[PDB]
């Protein structure tokens, strides 16, 4: 019975293909925290330096597909960069037979149409990637969707990814309790990081370096990375609060 | 055919004529030659009658698709982009003459379109074979950002100028007015013109007074049971 | 049971079958790279297993551009039909944009192509690990390459079997120069982690090949070390095992 | 090469197929959806749940528009309503809009994606989508109709349906509800009942996603100005809207 | 592996049989009663639904019977879904024929051409055959009325009367005992109504389940008029019957 | 010559209340020469009634294409087909050859069996919705048709008015035409019966 | 058999299987043995008949007047790399004008063998070649594995017995290539080669193929009356 | 797509040829006989199911040509695809040779179709054998051949493929000899007709005769024809 090599459903109703893709994000150790701010969407994402021998800057997991729109990634690098190759040509598509830059929500989905035609193939696997997007549209405000191996996504107010990201869902859950709406009120995006930062250190019970995390921040209608050290800036600032 | 396109400050507005032509022969004293890319975005076609409706129809479907894909509204400049592809791989074989008007939440916007993929932007803009009479028209009254009533009047003046210079323009002019943030009022005929001057004599004939050979019945409801 | 394919997969998010193409690299020769400031200096490992062979006219190292020095380790072929593939994309993009290809671009067309097989059953996953790098307008660069189809900027990078050697001393290098060293010094330094690296490849002997990409010695493009400079590499290195 | 071009459906000794019985299970792992059809409208119904309470359900639809006048709801999984839906969509537009300009009808939609179904059971590198929809919808031909599309690539006409893992319960529910003549206004409070026994989640009109197939609105079609052109014959009711019928069960 | 997968089911077995044309006669034994009787004055084709509900819509249901052109009607015994790829390729062959020669297309060829798209899938692309069983009424003017049952290997066998689906055995010896050379519609259409009472798939036979359709050539004028009973046209032949 | 003046052939059709009426000529040549007095350019799928105009072996095959199309669209939906459907399928039909293009026009004409509403709609060479609930002409005595067909019509005839002034606009026409005028059939087009009557016309 | 029986899976121990496998056709082959100088390059390859009645069939195939192959393995693996090698040879002369490296032409075919061991379906071919030329670098002679690796060796073998072959000419190594512009002596030197694989299987003239290129001598292979005079 | 539906056997076979001959086998039963003045093909057939309509039922001899026929014996389903496929043969033979088809080229030909299917993958071989029998234009000599899913094509005198077919060429052996013919229609005929009447016995309903005379003419024996043969060789 191979209902567990090849991509055919079997009597409980799953493909068990398909999960064995969730189960290799986890394997890497990357965690990502994702919020939506005022005007902002930020996502911290974690950068493992393993040895002296490889250079911190070339280390990446944030993509920048389009002029607006990063993209963080959770899950083998082999996977991440064709994933990522794919998602930027899609957007550039999109740009150049609509006349205008792809949303966040329609790129969510056209990778999630494509990931479950991998799961469609046979002999095609599919991509064991998480992918984050994070932007600032001027059509739908601040934004994340995520997508996942098996080709569904939905909306979310924030969002983490990792092996470890069950913890960091509680402390986010519970800013959103006490606000009392879907999104963080902080009109500097710096201070919108900071938070950020905080439920991170409190679900991983971890302190962190510049070159421990890798930051991406979109404001509005654009999206650039912090470098090494405006990162510890902001780790200089929680300190303050 | 003549076709305004009037940008204003709430909106833009589309007009035309209903006077299709084959050749000197008119075919249709009335037939609306404004056509639905999407309910928002209007447009009117002149040139070749048969281009411009099949193409606008091509790219509605795809825009429709587009629509509900991101599940909002289009934008025209989506409509423009579809248009100028599919125009430009036969290189001007195929004569669409579009202006594309249309609402979106980035506002309001207007362009005019040709056969080969060329394309062009203004607050007004004019294309068939009366634009030459429209544009008189258009250019002494507009002054920069209209109300709705204003861009009412100008784009149907303009069309009135077509009807007295041109030939290809005639007969009632409609006018589809799209405003930010509302539906699309098709007012259609809003202005008549020129109507039928009453015969001298009503051409009524007795019967038999054309001859016929032979006839019979041919009843074409269904095959028939017994 | 999960390995019979690479479209198999396991409940341990591993490909076992890509995982045991890293073992053909570990069957293949010592090769090492070193990112210098103003450029890197590659050594690969040429083994003599017969004084039948013919020294310094079976390269390893193929060209790609004009500035992208490739070598590697592993099953030769795979990696030298590796580097046939990435030759027409250099000329591709040289075409289209008019200029020779970055190395961070290099890479990643690189990247695509080996990661592609691991999920295809059609064709064969690879088997090379390859160290290549040079010199463009954006810097010298390093990058090792997986068959996995992973890479990442390296400030030293092995691969072989006599990497266990090779990549201690690079620590101690960076420990030595924590702004690295001239082009001048990593001849002699490349040199040196070969014949150290020759420790796990003792029952032999061996022919050392040197070449370089650096913009303070050959103006950033892909030249061999030859003659004289070549041989005073060698001396320097035989004295410092001995 | 790439030898897949055999079918990876295969008939069983015992007869069936095997590969829609398998897919058949993961319609009863997916989420519970209905459809009860009234005299003078339909009304749809399905559950909203989520990945993660970090999520929002206010960008999550699980009741796509193919056509203004015709909704689609599944039960099954996400990722195989969410390419399908787009390939309803589009044989609606290239086949009965660029032949016929028109919109299709609801007898003629629901045939032609039962094709597309039924060439992803035929040759390799496909398998079936494992999601039963509805499609609820009106045309002018043949009035208001519910279907039900199996993953087998069937369609039947149906009064009133249920589909989803709590499918038996909700459709034994609607045995007694269900009579020849109705109100739509009794039919929405019917669908929130029978659902209701099949969700687990809340019960607010914020986790109940509503819509009707009920009579036409005009003031949504986006123009005015044609009397004889009709409106969308779908509404989507947001949040506030389903509770106020929450009340008024 | 691209050949580790495949199992092979376009090969014969030490037989000299295919492997899924045996398992697709079974498939087609799940499905209801279908029934062709061949009159002279016509064809009655009769099928029994294979599913029924109380708030399952029967009377707009297309379960078994499908028109493929204004004088060839089929019935479906198996698969819906199996035998809607090769209604709507019927369509066009039946069509293209009349597009070319300006004729309709007899019984014969169109029989033959959907026998040849089973056999098309045994033959090659490692494709499984649609298992579909039709009863073909047909009307051609050089045959008159034709009665033909074709199998899911793509074969043809000429009738006077024949069932497939659930209960073949029991309903064909119905018809042979009842059955004169010199039937009419009338007769056929009560022997067809009185043989699903035998092989009835619940306990009792309801005009709601029940498809039924003729072609009778009493339309004047020497044409063919199919008729599709609505299943409360059904319902009077029921109580003719006296079933009810 | 122009392939679709070189045979003629003409199509005239008119709106009254609760009919429409179409006819055409019986005149079929080649060039100068006259072929045949026996084809008939109007065909019938349901209550819809197709006449063709223009080149003839165009005029034959699109007769065919139609045939093909409406067959399967009835075995499908198990209902006649309307004459709006029918406009939109036959504009789509047109522009499948936009180069290499067809060289008809085709005539539409029936009656809304959804509310009893005359429709007619014209189409030239490769497509062209041409609304009007007036007439639609075509053919090499377009010219005469047109003058003649608007200075007898007005609207909201009967089918026996209608019958009337639709046989004269076309006897007309076709006798100050050398590429019709060889007989002529007119029907007459009601909710529930269809008169087929040939009309004694002077040979040409 | 878990990975023998395909050409596409790893091998927990880093090979493929295949690539042995392609190689045990060499052992169950002919036997012929290059050696080169730097004014020649020299093949002396064992014919090889089926029984008496057969005669013995032509292990070199001359690929031009400059270039030369010879089978070891089995022959139709050979048809398929020697019709490649004439193909892209001719090319290099029509396009660039341009006698074909040897080692280039060494290079083309290791990736050409390298995409069909790639390919699931496919195989590595089990013939090894040894390929002389003399082009515009001097004399060559490339060893080419079933795998694609070419190598460049002053001597080397390949077949049954090639290892006795090998330590003939490490001996005889220095002595060779300085006798230079004789090319009588290379072929005798090889001829000794040779013997040393033999299993009483005897040299003969009609067993006996030798082929030769030079700097000014072309590529020609000896057989009849023109290898009596080596032996 | 080329998934080898055929490949070869450890015996120095192919699996695909060895079931196919079962296939033939178990099929119904042919017998071709030939005389000096015409060809004989009578076949078996399947009518025993009571209310099958024998007439409008598919024939066991299709004529090919108008003085070449052929008979079938194997799956019911794979001949008919032969005989469409002989059929635009039949036509090319005349389009780029002139002359209706020669039997030999008929039977390279069906052949043709077998041999594709045998040495490339994803295909197998038809489960089909024929008797392939006739007159070349402008000949009167009977030709009579017999090809089988093999690919193979065999001349002979007599043959008989199908059930009991032992049986039935051992009674051929005491009757019929290569050497002398039957010298006459009639004789020929009824040959045929008794060495059906063994196995496939029961009459003229499952007993079919078809014979071709020289020179385009193709003539069928109807069942009372067959039914008067059947009394008399029954008494005699």
């Amino acid at each position: 019975g191979y209902d567990r090599h090849i991509t055919i459903f079997s009597p409980e109703g799953r493909l068990y293909q398909v999960e064995y893709a969730f189960k290799a994000t986890n394997q890497t150790n990357i965690n990502s925290l994702a919020v939506r701010g005022k005007d902002c969407t930020v996502v911290i994402s974690q950068k493992k330096v393993p040895d002296k021998l490889l250079d911190p800057t070339t280390v990446s997991y944030i993509f920048c597909i389009s002029r607006t729109i990063g993209m963080v990634v959770n899950g083998p690098i082999p996977d991440a960069r064709n994933a990522a190759l794919r998602a930027k040509a899609e957007a550039a598509e999109f740009r150049y037979k609509y006349g205008y830059d792809m949303p966040c929500d329609v790129l969510a989905k056209r990778m999630a149409n494509l990931s479950q035609i991998y799961t469609q193939r046979a002999y095609m696997r599919p991509l064991g990637v998480i992918l984050t997007f994070v932007s600032v549209d001027e059509e739908l405000g601040p934004s994340i969707y995520k997508t996942d191996p098996a080709g569904y996504y939905v909306g979310y107010k924030a969002t983490a990814t990792g092996p470890k990201q069950q913890e960091i869902t509680t402390n986010l859950e519970n800013h959103f309790k006490k606000s009392k709406i879907d999104h963080i009120n902080e009109e500097s995006w710096e201070k919108v990081v900071e938070f950020a930062i905080t439920h991170m250190i409190d679900a991983l019970g971890t302190e962190f370096s510049k070159n421990d995390l890798e930051v991406g921040v979109a404001t509005k209608d654009k999206f650039f990375t912090l470098s090494a050290e405006n990162i510890e800036e902001r780790l200089v600032a929680i300190a303050e609060q | 055919t003549t076709i305004v396109g009037v940008k204003f400050n709430n909106g833009v507005v589309i007009a035309a004529d209903t006077r299709s032509t084959q050749g000197p022969i008119v075919a249709d004293k009335n037939c609306a030659k404004l056509h639905r890319i999407s309910p928002k975005i209007w447009c009117a076609g002149a040139g070749t009658a048969a281009d411009t409706e099949a193409v606008t129809q091509l790219i509605g479907s795809n825009i429709e698709l587009h629509s509900l894909y991101t599940s909002r509204e289009p934008r025209v400049v989506s409509a423009l982009q579809m248009l100028k592809q599919h125009l430009f791989k036969y290189q001007g074989h195929i004569g669409a003459y579009l202006i594309v008007a249309g609402v979106d939440p980035t506002g309001s916007h207007l362009f005019s379109i040709h056969a080969h993929g060329s394309t062009d932007v203004g607050y007004y803009l004019s294309l068939g074979s009366g634009s030459l009479a429209a544009m008189a028209v258009l250019e002494s009254h507009w002054k920069q950002d209209l109300t709705k009533e204003e861009a009412i009047k100008l784009a149907s003046d303009a069309i009135q100028a077509g009807i007295w210079n041109d030939l290809g323009s005639g007969s009632n002019v409609d006018v589809c007015v799209m405003e930010i943030g509302k539906d699309a009022e098709y007012l259609r005929n809003y202005l008549t013109p020129n109507v039928r001057e009453e015969k001298q004599k009503s051409y009524k004939f007795p019967r038999g007074t054309t001859a016929v050979l032979k006839e019979s019945i041919v009843n074409i409801c269904d095959i028939q049971e017994e | 049971g999960y390995d019979l394919s690479n479209s198999v997969f396991s409940p341990d998010g591993r490909n076992f079958q890509v995982e045991y193409a890293v073992k053909a690299v570990e069957n293949g020769t010592t090769s090492i790279g070193i990112k210098c400031n103003d450029g890197v200096v590659f050594a690969v490992e040429k083994l003599i297993t017969s004084k039948l062979l013919v020294p310094q006219k079976n390269v390893k190292i193929q060209v790609v551009d004009r500035h992208i020095g490739c070598v590697y380790s592993g099953l030769i072929p795979d990696g030298r039909h590796l580097v046939n593939r990435g030759r027409e994309e250099a000329a591709s993009f040289k075409k289209l944009y008019k200029t020779p290809i970055p190395i961070p671009a290099f890479a990643d067309r690189l990247g695509q192509y080996v990661q592609a097989h691991t999920l295809y059953n059609s064709v064969r996953p690879f088997g090379v690990s390859t160290i290549f790098g040079g010199v463009d307008k954006n810097g010298a660069h390093l990058y090792m390459l997986e068959p996995s189809g992973s890479y990442w900027g390296y400030k030293g990078a092995a691969t072989g079997k006599g990497r266990q050697s090779a990549k201690a001393e690079l620590e101690k290098l960076v420990d030595h120069h924590p702004e690295g060293l001239s082009a001048r010094e990593a001849v002699k330094q490349a040199a040196k982690i070969i014949y150290l690296a020759h420790e796990d490849n003792k029952e032999k002997d061996f022919e050392l090949e040197i070449s370089w990409c650096s913009l303070s010695e050959t103006n950033g493009l892909h030249k061999f070390v030859k003659g004289d400079l070549l041989q005073e590499a060698i001396d320097f290195a035989q004295k410092e095992i001995n | 090469t790439d030898r897949y071009s055999f079918s990876l459906t295969t008939f069983s000794p015992s007869g069936k197929l095997g590969q829609i019985d398998y897919a058949l299970t993961a319609v009863k792992q997916g989420v519970t959806s209905l459809g009860i059809k009234a005299t003078n409208g339909v009304v749809i119904a399905t559950e909203k749940k989520s990945s993660s309470p970090l999520a929002m359900s206010e960008t999550l639809s699980k009741v796509s528009l193919l056509t203004p006048d015709i909704g689609a709801v599944y039960s099954g999984m996400g990722p195989d309503y969410r390419v399908l839906v787009d390939k309803s969509r589009k044989v609606a537009h290239t086949s009965y809009k660029r032949i016929y300009g028109e919109y299709p009808p609801t007898k003629l939609l629901v045939s032609e994606v039962a094709k597309i179904m039924q060439e992803a059971t035929q040759s390799g590198g496909v398998r079936p989508f494992g999601v039963s929809l509805l499609i609820a919808g009106h045309d002018e031909f043949n009035g208001f109709s519910l279907y039900q599309v199996d993953p087998s690539g069937s369609y039947f006409p149906w009064k009133a349906t249920a589909i989803g893992k709590g499918s038996v319960a909700a459709k034994t529910f609607l045995e007694k509800r269900w009579n020849d003549e109705l109100e739509l206004e009794d039919a929405i409070h019917i669908a929130l009942l029978t659902l209701k026994e099949s969700v687990e989640g809340e019960f607010n009109g914020d986790t109940i996603e509503l819509a009707i197939i009920g009579d036409e609105n005009p003031d949504l079609l986006g123009y005015t100005g044609i009397p004889t052109d009709k409106g969308p014959r779908f509404r989507k009711l947001t949040s506030q809207e389903i509770n106020d019928r929450l009340e008024a069960l | 592996g691209s050949r580790r997968y495949d199992s092979r089911t376009t090969i014969f077995s030490p037989e000299g049989r295919l492997y899924q044309v045996e398992y697709a006669l079974e498939s087609i034994s799940h499905a209801g009663t279908a029934i062709g009787i061949m009159a002279s004055d016509g064809i009655v084709l009769a099928a029994e639904r294979k599913v029924t509900s109380t708030l399952l819509e029967q009377d707009t249901s297309t379960e078994k019977l499908y028109k493929l052109n204004d004088k060839i009607a089929v019935a479906v015994a198996g698969l819906t879904a199996d035998a809607e790829i090769l209604i709507n390729t019927a369509r066009i062959h039946a069509q293209n024929y009349l597009k070319t020669y300006n004729e309709d297309i007899p019984v014969e060829i169109l029989v033959r051409r959907l026998s040849d798209i089973k056999q098309g899938y045994t033959q090659h692309g490692g494709l499984r055959p649609f298992g579909v069983s039709f009863i073909y009424a047909g009307y051609d003017d050089r045959y008159g009325y034709q009665l033909y049952t074709s199998n899911p290997s793509g074969n043809y066998t000429g009738w006077k009367a024949i069932s497939v689906g659930a209960n073949t055995s029991a309903a064909q010896t119905l018809l042979q005992m009842d059955y004169k050379d010199d039937m009419k519609v009338d007769d056929a259409i009560e022997l067809a109504l009185k043989t699903l009472s035998k092989t009835t798939d619940s306990s009792a036979l309801t005009y709601d389940r029940l498809e039924f359709a003729t072609i009778r050539k009493g339309a004047n004028d020497g044409e063919v008029y199919q008729k599709i009973f609505k299943p409360q046209e059904i319902k009077d032949i029921l109580v003719k019957t006296g079933i009810t | 010559s122009d392939p679709s003046s070189i045979n003629g052939g003409i199509v005239v059709a008119m709106t009254g209340k609760d009919c429409v009426a179409i006819a055409c000529d019986l005149r079929l040549g080649s060039q100068s020469l006259g072929v045949s007095n026996k084809f008939e350019k109007i065909f019938h799928y349901g209550h819809v009634f197709l006449g063709i105009t223009g080149l003839a072996t165009d005029v034959t095959t699109l007769n065919e294409m139609f045939r093909y199309k409406t067959n399967l669209y009835k075995l499908k939906e198990e209902r006649a087909i309307e004459p709006e459907t029918f406009t939109q399928l036959v504009s789509s039909s047109l522009y499948e050859r936009r180069f290499g293009p067809y060289f008809v026009g085709p005539v539409v004409a029936g009656i809304n069996s959804k509310s009893g509403k005359p429709f007619i709609a014209g189409f030239d060479l490769i497509g062209c919705i041409d609304e009007a609930k007036d007439f639609i002409v075509s053919g090499t005595a377009s010219d005469q048709l047109f003058g003649m067909c608007e200075s007898l019509y007005e609207p909201n005839l009967e089918p026996e008015d209608l019958f009337e002034t639709i046989s004269q606009a076309l006897l007309n026409a076709a006798d100050r035409d050398a590429l019709s005028g060889w007989g002529a059939v007119v029907y007459i087009i009601k909710k529930d019966e269809v008169v087929k009557r040939y009309l004694k016309m002077r040979q040409d | 058999n878990n990975y023998d029986g395909d050409t596409v899976t790893f091998s927990p121990t880093g090979r493929l299987f295949q690539v042995e496998y392609a190689l045990e056709a060499i052992k169950q082959g002919s036997v012929t043995v290059g050696l080169r100088s730097n004014t020649h390059a020299v093949l002396v390859a064992l014919k090889r008949n089926a029984d008496e009645l057969s005669s013995y069939q032509k292990k070199i195939i001359k690929c031009d007047e400059h270039m030369g192959l010879s089978l070891a393995g089995l022959a139709p693996d050979a048809r398929v790399l020697s019709n490649y090698l004439r193909q892209q040879c001719n090319y290099s002369s029509l396009v660039f004008n341009r006698k074909l490296a040897v080692e280039r032409a060494g290079h083309l075919l290791c990736d050409k063998a390298q995409k069909n061991t790639q390919s699931y379906g496919g195989r590595p071919y089990g013939v090894g070649l040894l390929i002389i030329g003399y082009d515009k670098s001097g004399a060559h002679l490339l060893e080419f594995q079933p795998s694609g690796n070419v190598t460049e060796l002053y001597g080397t073998a390949i077949g049954a017995r090639s290892q006795g072959a090998k330590t003939y000419l490490e001996r005889t190594l220095d002595t060779f290539i300085k006798i230079d512009g004789n090319p009588d002596e290379l072929i005798k030197a090889g001829v000794e080669a040779i013997s040393q694989s033999l299993r009483d299987e005897s040299l003969t003239v009609d067993n006996l193929s030798i082929a030769i290129v030079g700097k000014d001598t072309p590529f020609t292979i000896y057989d009849g009356e023109a290898v009596a005079k080596y032996i | 797509y080329d998934r080898a539906l055929s490949i070869f056997s450890p015996d120095g076979h192919i699996f695909q040829v060895e079931y196919a001959l079962e296939a033939v086998k178990r099929g119904t039963c042919a017998v071709g006989v030939k005389g000096k003045n015409c060809v004989v093909l009578g076949c078996e057939r399947r009518s025993t199911l009571k209310l099958q309509d024998t007439r409008i039922t598919p024939s066991k001899v299709s004529k090919i040509d108008s003085h070449v026929v052929l008979s079938f014996s194997g799956l019911n389903a794979d001949s008919r695809i032969l005989i469409e496929k002989a059929r635009v043969e039949a036509q090319s033979h005349r389009l780029t040779l002139e002359d209706p088809v020669t039997v030999e080229y008929l039977t390279r030909y069906v052949a043709g179709v077998q041999q594709r299917y045998t040495q490339s993958g994803g295909v197998r071989p038809f489960g089909v054998s024929t008797l392939i029998a006739g007159f070349d234009p402008r000949d009167d000599e009977p030709k009579l051949y017999q090809t089988e899913p093999s690919g193979i094509y065999s001349s002979w005198s007599a043959q008989t493929i199908g059930r009991n077919s032992k049986t039935v060429r051992e009674f051929l052996e005491k009757n019929y000899d290569r050497k002398e013919p039957p010298a006459t229609v009639e004789e020929c005929v009824k040959l045929t007709v008794r060495s059906l009447l063994e196995v496939v016995q029961t009459g003229a309903k499952n007993i079919e005769i078809t014979v071709v005379k020289p020179d385009s003419d193709i003539v069928a024996l109807s069942s009372e024809e067959i039914n008067q043969y059947v009394t008399q060789i029954e008494q005699e």
